[PDB]
């Protein structure tokens, strides 16, 4: 329970956030292009 | 590491084939280097002390530690640690009819520590409430107490 | 011990009691109140732990058969079953996590043949880690077992 | 028998002075009990071999062995690997042919303890009670009644 | 790049943080070689 | 928010858990007997046998063997609980078993008995806890050092953001001293050798010789019936031989008077010390408490010195910040991809924190590597939204 | 490494010395190590500049 | 042996640390070979001997 509770929590908010909404997409936008 | 052990686990077999004065004397097996590196002098300026008061305090504070810390091979002591010294007089011994054998036996009797059991011993009588250790003779402390050996 | 003037033989029985008793009556053991005595084995700094306690029973297996009337063995405070269970609970998850990934693989890959490559991929990768950690000195520790499962 | 102060500077201190010149070593502590039992522990750097670390410490104690009370020399001097924690603690009782908590402590220590403490690098076996020994319970009235001492 | 850097254990946290990282870093290299040898083969061999 | 979910999250080393096995030690007051302490162990063994049948399978009491050391004061009892299937509730788990147990002993007893889950960790490394030591560097006596220990322990409790400090195990009980007048001895005609080995063999026993017993060689001891060595009036019973063929009472040359010497003399690092097991504050943590403890030992008299997640981590992840960026240009050369994946880091970690802060989890070793894996997967997902799109 | 730890152990003896008891350093190896490193690393930088 | 060369008799306590106890003689009764006669030994018949 000490391992999984920590991983589970992060994986929910890692994908459901990354793949969608928040960066992991907004990145390349303002990193590859932004100013250069 | 192992070269030291083999040599000193063979000396140990000849340890009982040695004078009894030699056995209680310092027998040591260590790693040599025929060369010092740090040689830390220690002096006194304010509260002055002799070259013997310092040799004692160095050997009764630091030498025990330094000779162990970070695999130190063999610490040297420049002088010697203190020891209850006695300077026998031959005229005074015959004046009272005596020898150094009577003086040695006198310190091997009065100057010693003995095992004195305890109240409420290891197997007691079922019903006892107290258990405390007994004290016997004590190893002498001061120069004054070594003067009062009968 | 003695023979007094009138040839009266003093024995050690007359002056004192003589019985075959304990060498040390300081500690006493009571298994659930009942009188008893056991063995409290502690590990040797850098020993194999479970392997040691498995060989505790190996040596002790051949003492069992020549015990007198009534002399039986019992097992309090024991480490063995905690090793056996943590392995069995972690290897239990390994199989669960496999079965569960096989369902997620079938729900996306309706191809039955397609939900096999990933199901037959990681079995081999885990076995590789047992072959690698054995080659680096590590064992099936509590740590390296979560390392498989994580 | 020795009280806490006797052992503290007749066995303890003598070793501590002659307990130096060892490769890898954080510190050493000590415990001078009133039961007349000292125990000095030395913790080393992590990863250092327990094999050679033991030998260096006990091939230095040996130099202070002749600087020890003769009762202490014939007493149990041991150098082993610590773990401040048991694992298998095998209780042994009796049911049919009943025996005391001393008859069992003897038979455990005169059959199994000799073996277990050797089998598969066992660090330090504990004995819950004690092995038998020809015990004699002297009487003071009966000694003076015949004119005698211990 | 996040596991093995942290796999430089220290103190009583020796094999503690070490074994975890390496166990999974070994697992990663083995998972990659399987994903460059087996999974590729098995997949070409027979996916459809 | 991620930062606040992470700073306030407490840091333990590794979780303590049910092992189907715990224990509990005993400690009677100064100069207690084997008879007194045996009464206490009986009440303890039976709290498990009558008021804990559903949990406890087998006890193993021991009178005279504490984990402090030895003595008729000390004691212990090795519990062995029933298997985990027959123990369903959280009440049937070691956490709750050592809760009402420790409570029970504190109420219906007159000494000190506790209980503890066996640190599944190691003996050392508890987190929010320390092991201080109080050395005498100068040539002060044991009694002068003890006074400085009472002054250190005093000041900590005088103004503890607290602390919980106590001594290790130097109760300091009294001792029956016997001063033998050496002058009287020689006058009545008795050897001092004889006087010593009568007192040592009588009260404390003596290893005389070995003998054979059904094959195995054992020892031979000589001491005395208990009834002639229980109290200090029994010293007079022992009469010693004198030069002039006659007995002599002990009281003749003897003197009796009580003293105060400790029953255990610790010596940390070649010098006389006294151990001080205190814990960090309930608010503060280890390094705070230890730093607020060296300043208290520096206020003691002259000739009185001292000696004692990970700070490791700060540097561990520092190398994780370097190898990532270099491996993020080993296939993704640009200076655009090397900063793209640098954002998934707190995307996943915010959630890992959040789950552990919600339930009763802590920042232990499992969570610390469960964080590493959270970042690893995080990189995977993101790099796929890069390697593909590039 | 040994002689660096000579001062480590000896650092905590210094503070509890009696009146006048001071330390001094004759025949010492330490500064010859420190200088030969500093003279060789000095050349490294020179040879680069040159 | 005890007069001219000294002898390790026993140990004693001195401000905590156990040290040695030695017995020898003032230098002035062991400097030259004429000082051997000063030492008189006990004899069976309760009297000294040069």
């Amino acid at each position: 329970n000490a391992v999984g509770t920590g991983v589970m929590g992060g994986m929910v908010t890692a994908t459901v956030l990354a793949i969608f909404f928040v960066p992991v997409f907004f990145v390349v936008v303002r990193r590859r292009f932004s100013r250069k | 590491d192992i070269a030291q052990v083999q040599v000193q686990n063979k000396l140990q077999l000849a340890m009982p084939l040695l004078p009894q004065e030699v056995q209680q004397q310092g027998v040591s097996v260590e790693k040599s280097s025929s060369s010092f590196l740090m040689v830390v002098g220690v002096i006194n300026t304010d509260g002055t002390m002799t070259q013997e008061d310092i040799s004692d305090y160095v050997a009764a504070n630091m030498k025990d530690a330094i000779s162990r810390t970070s695999g130190v091979g063999d610490v040297q002591l420049f002088g010697s640690q203190y020891a209850m010294r006695i300077w026998m007089n031959p005229n005074e011994l015959n004046k009272f009819q005596l020898t150094p054998v009577d003086v040695i036996t006198a310190i091997k009797a009065q100057n010693a520590q003995v095992a004195a059991g305890q109240l409420g011993g290891t197997p007691p009588v079922k019903g006892q409430q107290l258990n405390a250790s007994i004290i016997a003779q004590t190893r002498l402390t001061s120069t004054e107490e070594f003067g009062k050996i009968l | 011990l003695k023979v007094n003037q009138d040839g009266s033989r003093v024995l050690l029985r007359d002056v004192a009691k003589i019985e075959l008793g304990g060498e040390n009556y300081d500690i006493i053991a009571e298994f659930n109140g009942q009188p008893a005595s056991g063995l409290g084995i502690k590990l040797a700094t850098g020993a194999n732990a479970l392997d040691t306690a498995a060989a505790i029973r190996a040596e002790l297996a051949k003492m069992e058969p020549f015990f007198p009337s009534g002399l039986k063995i019992v097992y309090p405070y024991d480490t063995t079953p905690f090793v056996k269970i943590s392995i069995h609970e972690v290897v239990k998850t390994l199989v669960e996590a496999i079965i569960l990934v096989f369902l997620v693989m079938y729900l996306f890959l309706q191809n039955f043949r397609a939900t096999l490559i990933p199901t037959i991929a990681v079995p081999v990768v885990l076995l590789g880690t047992f072959a690698v950690l054995a080659a680096f000195g590590f064992s099936i520790n509590t740590l390296t077992m979560f390392g498989m499962v994580l | 028998g020795a009280d806490a102060k006797t052992v503290q500077d007749t066995v303890t201190q003598v070793i501590e002075q002659n307990m130096n010149g060892i490769d890898n070593l954080m510190y050493m502590s000590s415990n001078s009990d009133s039961t007349g039992t000292v125990q000095i522990t030395l913790t080393f750097e992590s990863g250092t071999d327990a094999d050679i670390a033991q030998v260096q410490v006990q091939n230095k104690l040996q130099l202070a062995m002749p600087l020890l009370p003769q009762e202490v020399q014939q007493q149990g001097v041991s150098v082993e690997k610590s773990s401040s924690s048991f694992l298998m603690v095998v209780g042994v009782i009796n049911t049919d042919g009943t025996m005391t908590q001393e008859d069992i402590s003897d038979y455990v220590a005169a059959n199994m303890k000799d073996a277990i403490s050797r089998t598969s690098g066992v660090g330090d076996v504990q004995l819950f009670g004690s092995q038998y020994a020809m015990r004699i319970w002297m009487n003071p009235n009966e000694l003076n009644k015949f004119q005698l001492t211990p | 790049a996040v596991f093995v850097p942290m796999a430089f254990f220290g103190g009583s946290t020796g094999a503690i943080y070490r074994q975890f990282s390496i166990t999974i870093v070994s697992a990663m290299a083995l998972s990659v070689l399987v994903a460059l040898i087996l999974t590729p083969a098995l997949c070409a061999t027979m996916l459809k | 928010g991620m930062a606040y979910l992470f700073v306030r999250l407490p840091s333990s080393f590794l979780p303590d858990e049910d092992q189907g096995v715990f224990m509990t030690m005993v400690q009677l007051p100064a100069g207690a007997t084997q008879e007194r302490t045996q009464k206490v162990l009986n009440e303890v063994t039976h709290y498990y046998l009558t008021k804990e049948k559903n949990n406890v399978e087998s006890v193993f009491a021991v009178n005279g063997f504490g984990f402090a050391g030895r003595g008729q004061n000390t004691g212990i009892a090795f519990v062995s609980l029933k298997d985990w299937a027959d123990r369903p509730g959280e009440e049937n788990k070691v956490e709750a078993i050592t809760m009402r147990a420790t409570r029970a002993f504190s109420q219906i007893k007159d000494a000190m008995v506790f209980a503890f889950n066996l640190p599944a960790i190691v003996e050392l490394g508890t987190a929010t806890g320390f092991d201080f030591e109080l050395i005498d560097q100068a040539g002060l006596g044991h009694e002068k050092l003890t006074q400085a220990r009472n002054q250190l322990l005093a000041e900590a409790a005088k103004h503890p953001m607290l602390t919980s400090v106590r001594p290790n195990g130097l109760e300091d009980t009294p001792q029956f001293k016997i001063d033998i007048d050496q002058e009287k001895a020689q006058a009545l005609g008795v050897s001092i050798n004889d006087i010593n080995t009568t007192l040592g063999a009588a009260w404390g026993g003596s290893y005389v010789n070995d003998f054979i017993d059904r094959g195995r060689v054992k020892k031979v001891y000589v001491m005395s019936e208990a009834k002639y060595r229980m109290l200090p009036d029994d010293i007079g019973d022992w009469y010693v031989r004198a030069a002039d063929g006659q007995m002599v009472p002990f009281s003749a040359f003897s003197s009796s008077r009580w003293e105060y010497g400790s029953p255990r003399l610790e010596r940390y690092n070649g010098l006389p010390s006294m151990e001080i097991l205190g814990q960090a504050a309930p608010g503060k943590s280890t390094g705070e408490a230890m730093e607020l403890m060296e300043q208290l030992a520096s206020k003691l008299p002259t000739g009185v010195g001292y000696d004692w997640s990970g700070n490791q981590a700060p540097s561990l992840y520092a190398i994780s910040l370097i190898v990532v960026f270099l491996c993020l240009a080993a296939l993704y050369e640009s200076w655009s991809i090397p900063f793209s994946v640098m954002l998934v880091v707190p995307l996943g970690v915010i959630g890992a924190l959040l789950a552990a802060t919600f339930r009763g989890l802590t920042n232990d070793v499992y969570f610390q590597v469960g964080l590493l894996t959270t970042i690893g997967l995080s990189a995977k997902n993101a790099i796929l939204i890069v390697e593909f799109a590039k």
